[PDB]
């Protein structure tokens, strides 16, 4: 909408897409089951066009020579997200265990607990306590 | 200002500021009384500016005053007239500091999406600052018009 | 030698980069050799160190890490 | 230079060129004719500076010249005047650039590891460039000797 | 997915009519669907 | 963490016995009310950029907090108080589909009591913000789900006290 | 010292921070540079 | 990155010489245009967020073979990414305009750009037209701003053309 | 539960729950009455099948009841039936929960190293649960056996 | 980080008013002393291995502390002690360049008072070494700028004690 | 990564038209064969230990590749050469459910020629090991979806040799 | 390339001096053993199919490097391997006759360690072959000339390992 704000009318698009929705759900009056599916889906098309753009997410070089860049919020939202495994303190144990699965998977490139049956077990206990943070669990793994 | 560009630039490289920026610090600090010719002539001529630009906006784009718009009620229009002099306040922070560091961290970081949290759209409010520039630069003298013109010009790029 | 620290470190970039915010005011053992680089890193983000307490280490040795 | 340092800082935040660094650069480039007629007079009198600071060093540090010191012998004390010939030659690159990134990338960042590997005392160079400063301020006029003398004073801080 | 194909199998043959329902409220002077540059077979 | 299904599983585990007749009726109450919660959570989806708007307009705008000297005066601090309000809605629908207060004791409340005092955020407007968020969605999604939505809304503001 | 100079860097704590795991930042998750576009995805493979 | 001053430093450093008469007159030739460099760089960033918007609408009205489903500018996932990937060419042209030479363009934007676009399927062809539309649409706001114009401010741009595009002849 | 895996997948992505995966909760609670009837028919029928399938493990492993075996005597075999009956609640815990992790957080996290202590083999305790899932599938119908039996051969694979 | 320019920006912004006369009398005082502070920051950085040497050779060498028994006997304690005195001087010059001690409140005096009692570091000796480093610095830069470091040298000593 | 959904949409989208009736017939076949292979994917995922134990015994045991001089002689390489075989079983579940073997070519077949030659493992022994898994996956599943497995399954061993 | 006379010229040419009395005894030690090396080469060439026969008979024959699971097994790879062992002996005749190992470092040791990893033939068997060639040769020629032939044998073995 903020692309076509100069050429097209923003008010003409909302009234066109609403009656595009209303005439399409009038075609689905017979099945009685998919009409509420497309009413959920056309309402995404109306409500996403209601808002304006979000801003561009921007990376910054903390080194002075590495250049800063920019990325559209669209382009990050379309690609899949890497599963960020945050570990907080009092979470449950199975949800605690797949974090320390993935911490080995990040550093040692594969799950060497599952595949080689080895990994230092005293460090996980300080990790699962909430004693050391996840920054420290990487660093004491890196000096091992 | 220039001094917080240098200390935050010399802390992570763990070194004293060298002469390439110490000459750059001292060159800003001899231009205060030149910059103070610009900062009060914006100050006492504030209310002459604040509705000469506000009439300039709605004669250019009347939809914020049109019924169903944004400042169609008076409690929104009293808010929106306030935000001009708020923007005239923080621009004059920048001309005093001679840099971006007040004009970043007060009224510019994150405004592209938090007008969208409100009702006000983005690019009409870009037109509000652009008419506020010519409402101020006509009041300014010409040889110091070109100094204060990039500080108004940054707000056009960062908001759109 | 290692000592725990309570510190609250806001980021001042999560408005720009639009990341998932992790909730600070943590407690962690930082070792003695790695601490002042990590302490200076709390100052670069402007976070405020609340409490530093010596966990283990017996302050005053000449040998013994 | 300063123009690299203003771009590289503005590239890291990924914005355009600010009104801050538009005026650091413009104030640099209207001082560009002033710094080259500073830096010519160093190169115009390079045989006098090296001879006078060579006369000024060896009376301050006679452990160097005396045998068993490093610069002992007519081939070795000719190299220590050549060892100071480079640092006078580098300072003229720093005066023209307006910063010390010619000094940093060429003559600073590995000095203490090199001069430990050569046998010379490191602080004895830091007296010599300081003695090289004391004949360079007698060349120029007063308002320029504060500018060119700061580039000498940066090089002392790299050594000691 | 068998239901989800049937929603598309009602909309694909009705999409040529549904723009003529849509564009006829926002356009006045010309019978617009004929102006549609549809992708040819 | 623990679902209301699994909370009866964990309490019967430390009871050590089988799923008895008292364990059925608690589990049948979640399954009889399971279709409300997915119907509740599917319409926070299309209004996730809208419920945050008027709740700010009901309890936060036209006040001293957006004035100079107020804590969300500058637009960096305005952007976080919509960001930190957007996360409190999204994590509260996780409590809706779980049917527990326990998803939110430790994903949310584990550091908020000390961060807001360290950052100088006044808690006394945040409780008014979530209570503004409680009234708007009950008139949005329906009365029976908004009764269920307001329960875990009360866990996050009393948990912020 | 090498793992000390990288995990304590401000490049680390700005992005990952304190209580999350490191994750590799491929294309789409953030903007990616053009100078090292070649050997970055080649480094992100399992054949690294 | 590497200024016209600092390129003349290691043009003279590697041979181990001082600053002679040719060094003192080529560097003065850079400094007499430095007032014209900086004021052109202000008015390029006068409407630089508008200047990419006027260029790409003039691009895509000229080459529709990039709007209709063909080459990749199809969705707003591509189009708003296209306006960002256009905006780097405007923003880095501001830096080398001030820096004198094109060595900022040489190792920030040009290196890997033949290999980034080939990995995505982004064509190198209309990117050259996109800088070629920004070639003269930058000179308009310098001309309407009263700055003189010339090889400086119309060079950074064809160094993004003659080195990015592959050699035919 | 199956809510809990779908909740923490959305949080580790920091993503809102998409309506293409809200059907897994709606299809759960339609079958939530149906899954309780699987645990309802394993409620009153539990009291027969544990005593039978203990004998089937003794046919497959006669070294258990041998002198010198790990379950020799009365009370070594009396708790070993009780050590098997611990698992029978767990599969009925996972039917109502609908997924893996209530079996996992109670029984299968440390099972490879706790039976390593007291000497009962993992390759002995597995196929008694295969003896369990044979007779438990006998009381079920055709559709009930494929769903309830799917939790068993996970745990068989989780032993071996 | 608050410059004395940016400090009176922030104290004017919390009221939301423009710059008054008494605020400008802080700027025009600060714009007057610009060339003085830049002359001091050069000659400290040219002497920053000698200001840190003549402070410790005056006050701390041949004392209790360099002798065996307390706190500077081993070389790793001596390397850590000259690491602090270098870092105090490098952080004092920023407050001389800013004209505000907010650098010292943010970057130096955060964890330092707690970590010295937690390590057994004598505060009463290192409050003297910065006190000994003042009159070296007041002689090395000239007493006009020597009366400028004395605010920010003893802002450490006001905080660390 | 990609999908049979992405293969039918982008084939229609670069044409720009709507869904073809021949493009429906791919998806009408695709959603029909879900329940004939979703139930196959549960049985494959359950018996992952019994498949790999059988398939390494049908083709790789008691040979020169197990004996010294071979590449499965140490126990570190033998444990890897189970999990290197286990990932091809797991990624064959992915290309069965996605309905498209383009999950394999740039996630599991991408660096597969590079790691195997840099360690020098016989590629001709892997394909003999992988084609041994086609027999054991048919008896656990059935002849209907054993055909549906083996199309995506032989795409691994085609790209290896 | 160069020999014991050409090198001691080229050692004394690049100094700029003439042939001193410190380099003539390098020639006189060569010319004293000049008649010894020429009798050493003329028994190598008369037995050159038997030195390569007895070398492989102690290391490679009847092992399992010539097994069907082996490197040697196909007779294309056998006749190369005798010939790849021919070229180690024939150049070792040359360097003994030259008195300098420079002909070994140009043609034999050109890229030989990097060809062998690129081929897959083992290096640890090749050092076992030439050290079996060394003990056959010194018995045949004589314990004087077998010592100087043993240097140029092991100079290849220093380059392979
Ligand atoms: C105005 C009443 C009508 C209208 C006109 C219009 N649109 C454009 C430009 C674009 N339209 C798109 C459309 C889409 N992008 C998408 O991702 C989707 C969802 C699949 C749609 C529908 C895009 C990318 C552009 C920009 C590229 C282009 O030029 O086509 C114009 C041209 C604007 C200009 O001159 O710069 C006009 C006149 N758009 C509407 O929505 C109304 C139907
Ligand atoms: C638009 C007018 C043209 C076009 C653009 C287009 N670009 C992309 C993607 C990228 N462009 C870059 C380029 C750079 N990155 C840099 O760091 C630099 C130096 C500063 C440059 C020049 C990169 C890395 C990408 C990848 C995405 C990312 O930024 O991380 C796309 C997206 C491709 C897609 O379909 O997904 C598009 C559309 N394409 C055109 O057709 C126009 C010619
Ligand atoms: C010096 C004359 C006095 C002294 C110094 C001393 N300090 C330490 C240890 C530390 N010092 C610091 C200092 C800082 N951290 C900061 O962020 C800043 C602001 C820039 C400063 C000045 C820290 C963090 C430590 C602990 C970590 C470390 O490894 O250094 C020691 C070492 C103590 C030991 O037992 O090894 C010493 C000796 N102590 C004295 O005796 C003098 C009074
Ligand atoms: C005997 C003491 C115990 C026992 C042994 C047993 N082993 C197998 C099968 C294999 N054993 C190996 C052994 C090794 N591989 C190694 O890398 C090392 C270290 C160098 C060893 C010891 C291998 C590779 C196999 C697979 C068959 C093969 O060699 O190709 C069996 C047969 C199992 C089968 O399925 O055939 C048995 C019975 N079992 C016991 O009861 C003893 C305790
Ligand atoms: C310190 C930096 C900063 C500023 C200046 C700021 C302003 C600001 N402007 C607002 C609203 C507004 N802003 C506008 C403005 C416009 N509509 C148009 O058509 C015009 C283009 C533009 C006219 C100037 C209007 C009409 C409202 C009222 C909308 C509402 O609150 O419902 C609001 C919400 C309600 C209010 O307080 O009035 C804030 C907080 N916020 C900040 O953080
Ligand atoms: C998902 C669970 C969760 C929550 C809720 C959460 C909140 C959270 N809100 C924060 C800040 C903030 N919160 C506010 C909020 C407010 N200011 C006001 O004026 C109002 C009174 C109020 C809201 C109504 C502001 C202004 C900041 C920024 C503080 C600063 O930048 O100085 C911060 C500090 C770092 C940051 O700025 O992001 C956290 C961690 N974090 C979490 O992990
Ligand atoms: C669900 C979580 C859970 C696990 C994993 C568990 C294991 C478990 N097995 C035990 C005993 C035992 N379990 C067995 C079991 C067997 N011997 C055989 O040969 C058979 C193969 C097999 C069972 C069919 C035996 C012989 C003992 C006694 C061990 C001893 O006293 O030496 C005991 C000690 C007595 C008791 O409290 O039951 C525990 C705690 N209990 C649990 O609650
Ligand atoms: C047990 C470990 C240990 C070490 C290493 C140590 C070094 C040490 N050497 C010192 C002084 C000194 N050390 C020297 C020694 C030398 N300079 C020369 O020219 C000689 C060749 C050379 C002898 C190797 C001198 C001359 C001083 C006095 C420096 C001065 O007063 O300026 C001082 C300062 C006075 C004090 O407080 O003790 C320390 C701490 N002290 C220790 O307790
Ligand atoms: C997700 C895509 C992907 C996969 C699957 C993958 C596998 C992979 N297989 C490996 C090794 C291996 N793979 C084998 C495999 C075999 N040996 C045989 O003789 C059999 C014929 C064959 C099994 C079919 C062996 C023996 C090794 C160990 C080589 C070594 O580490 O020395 C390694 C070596 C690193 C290590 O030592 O852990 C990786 C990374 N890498 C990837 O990036
Ligand atoms: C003097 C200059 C010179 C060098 C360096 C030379 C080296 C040489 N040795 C080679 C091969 C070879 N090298 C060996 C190695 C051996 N034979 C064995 O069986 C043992 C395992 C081992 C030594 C004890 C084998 C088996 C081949 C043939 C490899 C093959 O055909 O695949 C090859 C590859 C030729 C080919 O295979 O077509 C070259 C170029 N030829 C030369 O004229």
């Amino acid at each position: 909408r903020e692309i076509i704000e100069n050429a097209c009318s923003s008010a003409a698009t909302l009234v066109a897409l609403q009656e595009m929705r209303r005439s399409a759900l009038g075609y689905l009056q017979n099945d009685k089951e998919g009409q509420e599916i497309a009413l959920q889906y056309f309402n995404v098309l109306i409500s996403e066009f209601e808002g304006a753009t979000p801003s561009n997410k921007v990376r910054q070089g903390q080194s002075v020579d590495q250049q800063g860049l920019e990325l559209p919020q669209i382009y990050f939202n379309a690609a899949e997200a890497r599963q960020k495994f945050v570990m907080k303190s009092g979470m449950s144990s199975s949800e605690k265990l797949d974090v320390v699965k993935a911490a080995y998977r990040q550093v040692f490139e594969r799950d060497i607990t599952r595949a080689y049956s080895q990994g230092i077990s005293d460090l996980e206990s300080k990790f699962k306590n909430g004693e050391i943070s996840t920054k420290e669990f990487i660093r004491r793994l890196g000096k091992s | 200002t220039v001094v917080s560009q240098v200390i935050l630039k010399a802390d992570d490289e763990l070194r004293y500021p060298t002469t390439g920026e110490l000459k750059n610090i001292s060159d800003f600090l001899k231009t205060g009384e030149q910059r103070l010719r610009i900062v009060d002539t914006l100050t006492e001529n504030e209310k002459k500016i604040v509705d000469r630009a506000s009439a300039q906006l709605w004669k250019k784009r009347p939809d914020f005053i049109a019924p169903g718009g944004n400042a169609a009620g008076q409690r929104e229009r009293s808010l929106c007239l306030r935000d001009y002099g708020w923007y005239l306040r923080v621009i004059t922070y920048g001309i005093l500091s001679g840099d971006k560091d007040p004009i970043e961290s007060i009224g510019l970081i994150g405004v592209k999406e938090m007008y969208n949290s409100l009702g006000v759209p983005m690019p009409g409010m870009v037109e509000a600052i652009r008419c506020l520039k010519e409402a101020s630069l006509a009041l300014l003298d010409d040889e110091d018009a070109k100094e204060a013109a990039p500080y108004f010009d940054f707000i056009i790029q960062a908001m759109s | 030698r290692s000592f725990k620290v309570t510190a609250c470190v806001p980021s001042q970039t999560r408005i720009r980069t639009q990341r998932e915010l992790q909730n600070t005011y943590f407690t962690k053992l930082v070792p003695y050799d790695n601490w002042f680089r990590e302490q200076q890193r709390i100052m670069k983000m402007g976070g405020k160190i609340v409490k530093v307490e010596l966990a283990t280490g017996k302050p005053g040795t000449n040998t013994g890490l | 230079s300063i123009v690299t340092k203003s771009i590289v800082n503005a590239d890291a935040e990924a914005r355009y060129l600010s009104p801050g660094e538009l005026d650091r650069i413009k104030s640099f480039v209207t001082s560009g004719e002033r710094r080259v007629r500073i830096a010519e007079t160093m190169t115009g009198a390079r045989e006098r500076i090296i001879k006078e600071a060579g006369n000024q060093l060896f009376q301050k540090r006679p452990d160097v010249v005396s045998p068993g010191g490093n610069a002992y012998g007519e081939e070795m004390t000719a190299t220590c005047l050549r060892d100071l010939d480079y640092y006078l030659r580098l300072i003229t690159y720093g005066i023209v650039a307006g910063d010390v990134t010619p000094i940093e990338e060429i003559g600073v960042v590995g000095v203490r590891e090199m001069y430990k590997s050569l046998g010379t005392p490191i602080e004895a160079v830091a007296e010599g460039v300081r003695a090289m400063k004391s004949v360079a301020t007698s060349l120029l006029s007063g308002e320029d000797a504060a500018e060119a003398g700061a580039y000498f004073d940066y090089l002392i801080g790299a050594m000691s | 997915g068998a239901k989800r194909l049937e929603i598309a199998q009602v909309l694909t043959q009705n999409a040529e009519l549904i723009v003529s329902r849509a564009a006829n409220r926002i356009f006045t002077g010309g019978s617009p669907l004929a102006f549609l540059e549809r992708p040819e077979e | 963490m623990q679902d209301a299904i699994t909370s009866v599983i964990n309490s019967s585990d430390v009871q050590g016995k089988y799923l008895d007749a008292s364990a059925i009726q608690k589990l049948k109450a979640y399954f009889a009310t399971g279709e409300l919660r997915v119907r509740a959570a599917t319409t926070i989806s299309a209004n996730a950029a809208n419920i945050v708007k008027e709740a700010v307009a009901k309890s936060l705008l036209y006040s001293d907090i957006t004035r100079p000297g107020g804590n969300m005066y500058t637009t960096r601090r305005y952007a976080a108080c919509i960001r930190d309000l957007d996360y409190y809605l999204r994590y509260a629908t996780y409590a809706m589909l779980a049917g527990d207060p326990s998803i939110l004791d430790e994903r949310v409340l584990n550091g908020l009591k000390e961060t807001y005092n360290s950052l100088g955020v006044p808690i006394g407007a945040t409780v008014q913000a979530i209570q503004a968020m409680k009234e708007v969605t009950a008139g949005l999604v329906g009365a029976d789900a908004g009764k269920e939505m307001g329960i875990y809304f009360d866990y996050i503001c009393s948990g912020l006290s | 010292a090498l793992v000390d100079a990288m995990v304590d860097s401000t490049e680390y704590a700005d992005y990952f921070g304190e209580e999350t795991v490191p994750y590799l930042r491929g294309l789409g998750t953030e903007a990616q540079e053009c100078r090292n576009w070649g050997p970055q995805i080649d480094l992100f493979n399992y054949s690294a | 990155m590497r200024d016209a001053v600092t390129s003349l430093i290691k043009n003279y450093d590697i041979t181990g010489r001082y600053l002679d008469r040719d060094a003192i007159d080529s560097l003065k030739s850079y400094f007499v245009t430095g007032t014209a460099r900086v004021q052109a760089a202000a008015t390029i960033t006068a409407n630089a967020a508008e200047l990419v918007k006027q260029a790409a609408s003039q691009l895509f009205g000229d080459l529709p073979e990039l709007i209709r489903p063909g080459g990749n500018a199809y969705t707003t996932r591509r189009y708003a990414a296209c306006l960002r990937d256009m905006d780097y060419y405007l923003r880095y042209a501001t830096y080398a305009l001030v820096a004198g030479d094109t060595d900022v363009l040489d190792e920030r934007v040009l290196q890997g750009l033949r290999e980034t676009y080939n990995s995505l399927g982004v064509p190198i062809g209309p990117t050259v037209v996109g800088i070629g539309i920004l070639k003269d649409l930058a000179t308009e706001k310098v001309q309407a701003a009263g700055i003189e114009v010339g090889a400086y401010l119309e060079q950074p741009f064809d160094h993004l053309i003659s080195e990015l595009s592959e050699t035919d002849v």
